[PDB]
């Protein structure tokens, strides 16, 4: 055939070992250059004035960091929400200074993880699947967008970005709960529902497949040797599973319908975490967790703290001390 | 005026609570449906005759 | 004995139950003691 | 029980609606009794609010976003946004309120009483979702009348009294607006103005003469597009890209509302033209520079020299340069320098902040209102307690503006959601495999191994 | 504040708001008398 | 099954309904009692609005010594 | 105050008042 | 930066049409059942 | 005649709605005490005494802020039982010393042994392996090094965890402020187990739902399943050429793919458990000695590390006064550690 055609059957193509796909042609050069450009800043970028205070902060392995340390550090707050490609510098040296490398690889990285969720739509058509595991993906995705850019438009700032690192993140979550006390927002407590349940039912679905097993092996051979990839019966016995796990609890608390079971395996944690995601983008916009501060009164008007006023003022000290050189008036409001 | 109006819309509330359950009862009615769909012209007529009323009197108490 | 009185309702009065006292949990959140005033 | 179970119709309960997709009649029902809450709403929450109104408090004090709506469109409100009228607002609510009971009638008479298929009663109203021309015309009715909507809101700006311009000389104040701008180059170069931090996109619109004119367009766009897709049946490479069915084109729609929630949610967020801050609050922009604003005054009334003043950092402590040169506030706020509203502008010269100005002519309406929107920034918890989140018990306040952007941020991204839950089916169901593999024809058992 | 004269009506334009909720619970009032069928 | 009534059986009837018609509202009754006579101050220990602090003090009555805590709550106490 | 949760118990037994009276004479529910 | 500038809007006006126009290239009929 | 040990098994063991067994005698008590402390003290009790703090419904705390809350600290890690030398048989007192604590905590953990021995005693009696047992030990570790080897280890029961959900919250923020958690590796592996563990509850679930095989004409799916059915209800073969095109690599054998499901989140709450071991003892990964020489020698030194090690400072100080009312700590304003302005 023409060029172009032959093109298009190669990008669709079901049996390329990785598939491309047209998601694919747009994910594959933004992860790569959002992957090189993190490992070389990573490695080797120079200190970044993320506050806009003539402050920079270190965040590569040769600049004096570990693995744990290091970060690769948002943009500069003089810069805020404005585009920072290569070209607006006036050199590289510059673009190091103001915190260039972040922009391009979470721009990057975004563009690429969303192109990754439709890809896996892409391939299910291909190969005759139902579509929704990329709405699956849809959380985590969500998540990523809500740290890296809903935030910062919320605040006016990628400086106000989760940083690139370990200790980064820390440092993210800890003013996140100051400026929004998070904790007592009822989205992320969900948010911790649906990742303390996703790994409660993870593991309670794995320990009780695995209780079930089906008797194939000998005792000096592993049991998974006893299941052949793509043989057609099951290597379980479900109703030996519902049995057990029905009289742990009581009968109708346990699922013997496997399309069911799977079912609320997907949809506790995606659920849970759509709702933390959703936390943290309508926190950028300052609708913050409840505030209980000095709720309770005596008869005469004394305050009787609560654990409320405890968590209060801990969020005070990281209040206070935090970017301890970039305010000049009193309230932070932003 | 000030009562005449008070009651027009009294009235328009509680033929509106009348129709709100009548309605949809009359039209998933089997039976006793041509005495139904007689009552729903009637209502209706007058419901909108009383919103004509409520809004004339408004000026007049206001 | 039986079932006299239908599923649908015992769930809807219950339900309605429900609502009433956690809506006067809400309400007591603003007034008299934790009102803040 | 004409397909009212899961046996006949194939879908379960807490699918239930999917059984309407080819029943017109009742799915005509739903859609307009759907249409009645919409309209319910507006009309009651607007009662409500009016019912709550104290006409001498800001709006914004109050948790109002559909009163703020009514006095931007020039109703109710003089000079600088106070109330002169409630009675504009009362009509708005009651209109809307009875409306509302018309569209529950008619919705509740096609979903139990009449024809649930229309194909039989009327080749006009029926429909078949794989019928291009039909769905195209349907589509043509519906644009002329979004058209129309469109140029409702020129009529009230041209002819009706005007809007609420935060911007007029002299003051914020109703104005007719006489010049729209049609010039193309303008109204069509908003949108290719870039989205990031100085540009904004469209959410940059920032005088009531660009905005009227914006909506001629969009109104004559709309009527023409309209009449376009009634005289017309879509091209073979339009067959060819899409997918015709029902659920298809639920799924279009649902990520094109998805957008534009998203996109509502900026304009609320940074937008003070449309969204005035009268009747909104300040944006979080506005109100961070309203306390910069509010110290330079303290402090230079106190005998501070506030150009030379040089803060912790070297950077100067109330003024400092933007990365282009501008004349710009310190402090944190030096990412919010874009920002741009009447109460700062006459303190800004062609270079930025004029300290000329600064030093002699800040009037007193000045420091009001910079002080009034340094304590009504948009920050606030869940309860409505006004404030940082450290802040005591006192005060009742989250700004319209924070309910508003959250609210159309949680809704838009669930819309996305939908999109992709109904895209993904649709194609799915289309090629015919939507209930799962054909265990006896499984794709994958026909292709080579990858390895 | 309603014009005076509506004043009387003032507590049932206080729940008017809430109507809407009502009917996503009135689906499941019904689905609940025919069984989820 | 496992031999007991079905609970959709149960909460169907009306002798379930004759029973619980009395017995759950009396229940509910006798809790709010128990708070609106102010016994639960009593049974639990816990202050009454007017009793967290005597009238001029701003010191907590915290307990600070383990064996004689029940002696110290009594004497924090008589000092109301 | 009586009056807002006598109209709140009013229109919120209408619904399931519908739904009763429909059952009850054998209606297309 | 002025080079370095075209060659991305370059770059990433390549890979934005092959996306348009592959999946303008009959995408609904690429798949394993009916087309 | 058999024996009444016997004839007591049979009626322990009998098929009813709630399985009772020999595990029942000790769990069904434990575990409903446990419940009906928190209950009791959240609905009524105070912690005036113990922490100067209101605690319950009844003084108007809400959901979030109710709590039963440790001891005072001079309690030390007294049992503080009912009969006991502190409330010498005074339900009143005992109530006001935080004796609801020690309560649930000590009767929670023998609910859990209870629960387990459960787990254990169903398995055998089904016949099925008792993996599911075994991932509870998980929990297990969990419960007892943070309720109890934790405050064993630190000066008394009052800095345990007070059993609310505000009081949670604040149990997480002083072990960010004290003892720099975050920064700690056996935490760490506790993050990755459980988002780990919620990543593969999520993906495996919905790659099961999009390559299951029709067997039914419904578009709800569901019903097309039976539990006897000896055939696989999903394609593996699809889901493994997916997962290797997508991702790069796949699961091929499901009894691998459900071990993994166990292993990851259970190995992860026992790696958070051994840290939390350690800080019992304030043996922490509080700092990085090489961070902090160069930092002090150079002051345009800055990274993410020290700036965390800023708020830390700032949570001890400004919590610590009444967060340890023991201490009678009073800070004048002029010693507080603050940045500019705030
Ligand atoms: C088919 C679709 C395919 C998509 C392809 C991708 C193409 C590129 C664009 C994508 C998104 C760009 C991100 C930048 C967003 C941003 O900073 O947007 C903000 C802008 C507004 O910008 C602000 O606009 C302002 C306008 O105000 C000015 O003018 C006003 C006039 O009154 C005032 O005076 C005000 O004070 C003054 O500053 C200023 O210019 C600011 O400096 C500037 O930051 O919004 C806007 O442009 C409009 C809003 C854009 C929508 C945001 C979408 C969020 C993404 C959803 C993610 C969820 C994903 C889930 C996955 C699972
Ligand atoms: C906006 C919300 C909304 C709307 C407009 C609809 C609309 C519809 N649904 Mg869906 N549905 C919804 C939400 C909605 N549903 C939700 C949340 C669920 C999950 C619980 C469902 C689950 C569902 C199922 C399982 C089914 C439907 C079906 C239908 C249709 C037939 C209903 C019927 O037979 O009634 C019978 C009920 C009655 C006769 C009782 C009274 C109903 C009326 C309308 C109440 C009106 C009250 C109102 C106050 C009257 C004011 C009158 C005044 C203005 C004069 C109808 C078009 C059915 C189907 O598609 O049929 C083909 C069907 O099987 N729906
Ligand atoms: C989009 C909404 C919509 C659509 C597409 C239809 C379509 C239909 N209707 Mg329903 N209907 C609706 C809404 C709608 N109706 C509403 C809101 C009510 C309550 C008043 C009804 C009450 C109703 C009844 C009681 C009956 C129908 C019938 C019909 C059929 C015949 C109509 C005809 O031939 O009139 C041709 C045109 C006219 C008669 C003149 C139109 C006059 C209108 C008022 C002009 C519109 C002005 C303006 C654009 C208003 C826009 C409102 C907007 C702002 C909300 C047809 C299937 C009949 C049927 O199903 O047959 C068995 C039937 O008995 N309709
Ligand atoms: C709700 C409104 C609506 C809807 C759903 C449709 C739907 C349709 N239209 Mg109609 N149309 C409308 C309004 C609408 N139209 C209006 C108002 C006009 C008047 C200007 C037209 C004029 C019109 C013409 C002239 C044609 C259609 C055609 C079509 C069909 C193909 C659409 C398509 O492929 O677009 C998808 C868009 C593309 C393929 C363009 C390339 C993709 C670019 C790169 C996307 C850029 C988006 C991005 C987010 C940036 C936005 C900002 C930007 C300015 C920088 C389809 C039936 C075609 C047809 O079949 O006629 C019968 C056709 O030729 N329409
Ligand atoms: C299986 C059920 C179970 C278990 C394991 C426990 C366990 C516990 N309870 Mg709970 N309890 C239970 C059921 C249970 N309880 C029930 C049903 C009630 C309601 C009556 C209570 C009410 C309760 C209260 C009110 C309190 C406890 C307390 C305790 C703790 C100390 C108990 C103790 O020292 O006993 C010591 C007794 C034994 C170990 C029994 C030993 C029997 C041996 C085997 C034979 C010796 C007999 C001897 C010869 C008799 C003659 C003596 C002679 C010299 C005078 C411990 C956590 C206390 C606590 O939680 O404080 C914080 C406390 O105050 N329990
Ligand atoms: C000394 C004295 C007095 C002694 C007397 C002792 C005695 C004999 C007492 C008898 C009287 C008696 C019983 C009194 C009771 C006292 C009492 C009320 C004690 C209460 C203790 C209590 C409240 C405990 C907590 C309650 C509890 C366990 C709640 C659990 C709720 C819950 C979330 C359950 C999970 C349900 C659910 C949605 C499960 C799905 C997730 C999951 C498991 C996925 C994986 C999965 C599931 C399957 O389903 C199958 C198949 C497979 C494969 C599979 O992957
Ligand atoms: C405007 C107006 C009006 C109107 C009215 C209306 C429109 C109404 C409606 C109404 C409605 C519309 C109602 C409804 C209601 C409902 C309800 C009340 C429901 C409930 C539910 C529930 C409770 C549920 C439960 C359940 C079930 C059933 C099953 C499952 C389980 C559960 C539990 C979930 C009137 C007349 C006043 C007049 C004046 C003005
Ligand atoms: C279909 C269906 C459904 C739905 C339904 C609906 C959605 C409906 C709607 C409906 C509607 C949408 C209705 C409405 C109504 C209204 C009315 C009834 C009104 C009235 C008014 C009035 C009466 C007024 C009065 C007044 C005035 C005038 C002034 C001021 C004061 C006042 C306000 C008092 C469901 C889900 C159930 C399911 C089944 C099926
Ligand atoms: C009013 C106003 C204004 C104006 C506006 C305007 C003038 C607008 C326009 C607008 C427009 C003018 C828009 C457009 C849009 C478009 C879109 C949104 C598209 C989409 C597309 C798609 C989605 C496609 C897809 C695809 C592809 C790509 C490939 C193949 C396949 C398919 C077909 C699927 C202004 C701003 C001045 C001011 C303010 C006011
Ligand atoms: C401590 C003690 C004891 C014991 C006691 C008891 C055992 C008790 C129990 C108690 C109890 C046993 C109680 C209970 C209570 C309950 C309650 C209080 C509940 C509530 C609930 C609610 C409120 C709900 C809500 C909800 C949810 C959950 C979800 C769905 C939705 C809703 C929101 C509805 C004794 C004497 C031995 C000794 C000494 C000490
Ligand atoms: C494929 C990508 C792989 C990337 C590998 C890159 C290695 C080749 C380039 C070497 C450049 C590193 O050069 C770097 O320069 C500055 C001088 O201003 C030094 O100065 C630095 O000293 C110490 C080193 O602990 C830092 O903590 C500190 O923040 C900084 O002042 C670095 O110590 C030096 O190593
Ligand atoms: C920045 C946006 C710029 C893009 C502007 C969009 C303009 C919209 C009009 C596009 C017209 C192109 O029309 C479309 O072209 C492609 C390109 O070969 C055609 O071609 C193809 O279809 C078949 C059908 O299975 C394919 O297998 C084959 O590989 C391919 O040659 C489509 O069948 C045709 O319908
Ligand atoms: C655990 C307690 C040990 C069981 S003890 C055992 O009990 C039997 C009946 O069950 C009697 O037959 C026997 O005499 C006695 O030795
Ligand atoms: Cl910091
Ligand atoms: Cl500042
Ligand atoms: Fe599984
Ligand atoms: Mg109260
Ligand atoms: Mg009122």
């Amino acid at each position: 055939a023409n060029l172009w055609e032959r093109f298009c059957n190669w990008v669709t193509s079901t049996d390329n070992r990785l598939y491309v796909g047209w998601f694919g042609v747009i994910m594959i050069p933004t992860l790569l250059a959002a992957t090189i450009c993190f490992v070389i800043a990573f490695i080797a970028a120079p200190p970044v004035d993320i506050d806009g205070i003539r402050e920079p902060v270190s965040g590569s392995l040769l600049y004096g960091n570990n693995i744990i340390t290091g970060a690769v550090v948002p943009s500069s707050n003089a810069i805020g929400l404005h585009f920072y490609p290569i070209w607006e510098a006036a050199s590289l040296d510059e673009w190091l200074y103001n915190g260039g490398p972040y922009q391009l690889i979470i721009f990057h990285f975004l563009l690429g993880a969303s192109c990754y969720m439709g890809r896996q739509w892409e391939l299910s058509y291909r190969l005759g699947m139902r579509p929704w595991i990329c709405v699956a993906y849809s959380a985590p995705l969500a998540s990523a967008f809500a740290v890296f850019l809903i935030y910062p438009i919320g605040q006016g700032s990628f400086s106000d970005g989760m940083p690139l690192g370990i200790s980064g993140t820390f440092n993210f979550m800890i003013v996140f709960q100051a400026e929004h006390n998070i904790l007592m927002h009822p989205f992320h407590q969900l948010g911790v529902a649906g990742v303390f349940g996703g790994a409660l039912f993870c593991a309670m679905h794995g320990s009780l497949v695995t209780s079930s097993l089906i008797r194939e092996t000998t005792e000096t051979e592993s049991a998974n040797y006893g299941y052949k990839f793509g043989q057609e019966e099951e290597t379980y016995n479900i109703v030996a599973a519902h049995g057990y796990f029905g009289r742990l609890i009581f009968q109708y608390a346990s699922f013997n319908n496997s399309r069911s079971l799977h079912f609320f395996l997907a949809a506790w944690p995606v659920v849970g975490v759509w709702f933390t995601a959703l936390g943290i983008s309508t926190m950028a916009f300052n609708l913050n967790g409840f505030n209980f501060n000095h709720s309770v009164i005596d008869a005469k008007g004394n305050v009787i703290n609560t654990w409320a006023d405890i968590i209060n003022r801990a969020n005070l000290g990281m209040e206070v001390m935090h970017e301890r050189n970039a305010h000049n008036f009193p309230l932070d409001l932003a | 005026m000030t009562i005449l109006f008070q009651l027009a819309l009294a009235a328009l509330v509680i033929l509106s609570f009348v129709m709100v359950i009548g309605v949809p009862v009359a039209y998933a009615s089997p039976q006793d449906w041509d005495r139904s769909k007689q009552l729903i012209f009637l209502g209706s007529g007058l419901w909108i005759a009383l919103v004509l009323v409520v809004g004339v009197l408004n000026f007049f108490v206001v | 004995e039986g079932g006299r009185i239908p599923l649908w309702i015992v769930a809807t009065v219950a339900g309605m139950g429900v609502i009433v006292i956690v809506g006067l949990f809400f309400y007591g959140a603003y007034a008299g003691l934790g009102s803040s005033l | 029980a004409t397909n009212r179970d899961q046996e006949s119709s194939g879908f379960a309960w807490w699918a239930g609606n999917a059984r309407l997709i080819n029943l017109s009649g009742k799915l005509l029902g739903a859609h307009v009794a759907h249409a009645g809450l919409i309209v319910f709403w507006a009309g009651a929450m607007t009662l409500f609010e009016l019912a709550h109104f104290i006409p001498e408090k800001p709006m914004y004090e109050q948790g109002l976003i559909l009163i703020p709506h009514i006095a931007t469109l020039g109703w109710g409100v003089g000079p600088g946004g106070e109330v002169v009228d409630t009675f504009p607002f009362f009509v708005v609510g009651v209109v809307h309120l009875i409306s509302s009971a018309v569209l529950g009638f008619g919705g509740v008479y096609h979903a139990i009483r009449g024809p649930e298929t229309l194909e039989e009663y009327s080749s006009f109203f029926g429909y078949d979702w794989k019928d291009k021309n039909k769905m195209t015309t349907i589509l043509g009715f519906h644009l002329i009348v979004l058209g129309i909507g469109a140029l409702l809101l020129v009529a009230k700006a041209m002819f009706f009294g005007g809007l609420y311009d935060t911007w007029a000389p002299g003051g914020g104040d109703v104005r007719v607006i006489t010049n729209p701008t049609l010039d193309p180059r303008v109204i069509f170069g908003y949108l290719l103005k870039s989205p990031f931090g100085g540009e904004g996109w469209i959410v940059s619109v920032n005088n009531l003469e660009d905005v009227v004119g914006g909506h001629i367009w969009i109104g004559l766009i709309c009527i023409a597009g309209g009449i376009w897709h009634i005289l017309t049946t879509p091209f073979g490479w339009a067959r060819r890209a899409f997918i015709w069915s029902g659920e298809a084109y639920l799924s279009y729609s649902l990520g094109a509302l998805s957008m534009m929630g998203f996109i509502a949610t900026c304009f609320v967020w940074f937008n003070n033209t449309v969204y005035p801050s009268e009747f909104y609050g300040p944006t979080g922009p506005e109100a961070s520079q309203a306390q910069a604003m509010t110290f330079l005054i303290r402090d230079q009334k106190l005998g501070a020299n506030v150009g030379s003043a040089q803060g912790p950092t070297g950077l100067g402590k109330y003024l400092m340069r933007s990365p282009t040169g501008e004349i710009i506030f310190g402090g944190e706020t030096m990412r919010f320098w874009d920002f741009r509203g009447p109460w700062l502008e006459p303190l800004r010269g062609p270079n930025g902040l004029d300290l000329n100005k600064i030093k002699n002519d800040i009037q007193p309406w000045q420091e009001r209102r910079a002080a009034e929107y340094m304590t009504h920034a948009p920050l606030g918890s869940l309860n409505s307690v006004g404030g940082v989140a450290t802040e005591i018990n006192s005060v009742n306040f989250v700004s319209p503006r924070s309910w508003l952007a959250t609210s159309h941020f949680v809704l838009a991204f669930f819309f996305l959601v939908g999109h992709l839950w109904h895209a993904g089916r649709a194609r799915a169901a289309a090629a015919g495999f939507e209930k799962g593999i054909d265990r006896e024809s499984e794709p994958v058992l026909s292709m080579p191994s990858l390895d | 504040k309603l014009p005076e004269a509506y004043a009387i009506f003032d507590p049932l334009v206080d729940v008017l708001p809430v109507i809407p909720v009502l009917f996503l619970a009135l689906a499941f009032v019904w689905q609940a008398a025919v069984g989820f069928r | 099954t496992t031999g007991e009534r079905p609970f959709s059986d149960i909460i169907t009837s009306v002798r379930y309904w004759v029973i619980h018609s009395i017995t759950i509202p009396a229940l509910f009754i006798a809790g709010w009692l128990f708070v609106s006579t102010g016994l639960a101050y009593d049974v639990f220990g816990t202050p009454r609005p007017d009793s967290y602090y005597a009238q001029e003090q701003r010191s907590i009555p915290l307990v600070t010594d383990r064996f004689e805590a029940k002696q110290q709550v009594e004497t924090f106490l008589e000092q109301l | 105050v009586i009056a807002q949760l006598t109209m709140i118990a009013m229109i919120g037994i209408a619904g399931p008042m519908i739904i009763f009276l429909l059952a009850v004479r054998r209606g297309n529910l | 930066m002025e080079t370095l500038k075209i060659t991305v809007y370059i770059v990433v006006t390549f890979f934005v049409l092959l996306f348009v126009f592959g999946f303008l290239s009959g995408d609904p009929a690429r798949n394993p059942k009916r087309k | 005649e058999r024996g009444w040990f016997d004839i007591l098994d049979d009626w322990l063991k009998r098929d009813r709605f709630v399985f009772v067994g020999w595990s029942g005698i000790l769990l069904f008590p434990c575990a409903y005490l446990a419940l009906g402390g928190w209950l009791t003290g959240t609905t009524f009790v105070t912690s005036w005494y113990t922490h100067g703090l209101a605690s319950s419904y009844l003084e108007g705390c809400n959901f979030l802020t109710v709590a039963v809350s440790t001891p005072a600290n001079s309690m030390g890690h007294s049992l503080l039982l009912l009969w006991g030398p502190e409330a010498q048989g005074d339900f009143t007192r005992w109530c006001q010393l935080g004796g609801l604590w020690t309560f649930i905590a000590l009767h929670g953990a023998f609910g859990l042994i209870g629960f387990m021995l459960r787990q254990f005693e169903i398995a055998r009696l089904v016949g099925v392996r008792p993996y599911n047992a075994i991932a509870f030990s998980a929990p297990i570790a969990v419960f007892v090094s943070v309720f109890l080897i934790y405050p064993l280890g630190q000066s008394s029961w009052f800095f345990a965890p007070s059993f609310g959900v505000a009081a949670i919250f604040r149990f997480l923020l002083f072990f960010q402020g004290f003892h720099n958690w975050t920064l700690n590796p056996f935490h760490m592996m506790g993050v990755a187990g459980v988002l780990g563990g919620a990543l593969l509850c999520a993906i495996h679930g919905a790659t099961v739902e999009n390559t299951l095989f029709q067997d039914g004409e419904g578009a709800s799916t569901f019903r097309a399943f039976n539990p006897t059915q000896a055939e696989e209800t999903y394609s593996m073969v699809t889901a493994n050429r997916f997962w290797s095109q997508i991702f790069g690599i796949a699961f091929s054998n499901k009894r691998w793919l459900h071990f993994f499901m166990l292993f990851v989140p259970v190995t992860g709450l026992w790696m958070s458990a051994i840290g939390v071991v350690g800080l019992a003892l304030n043996l922490r990964s509080y700092d990085f000695i090489s961070q902090e020489i160069r930092a002090a020698e150079d002051p345009e030194f800055e990274t993410f590390y020290t700036k965390n090690l800023l708020l830390n400072e700032g949570i001890r100080a400004w919590m610590a006064p009444q967060d340890q009312p023991h201490e009678n700590f009073v800070f004048p304003e002029e010693v507080l550690p603050r940045g500019n302005a705030l």
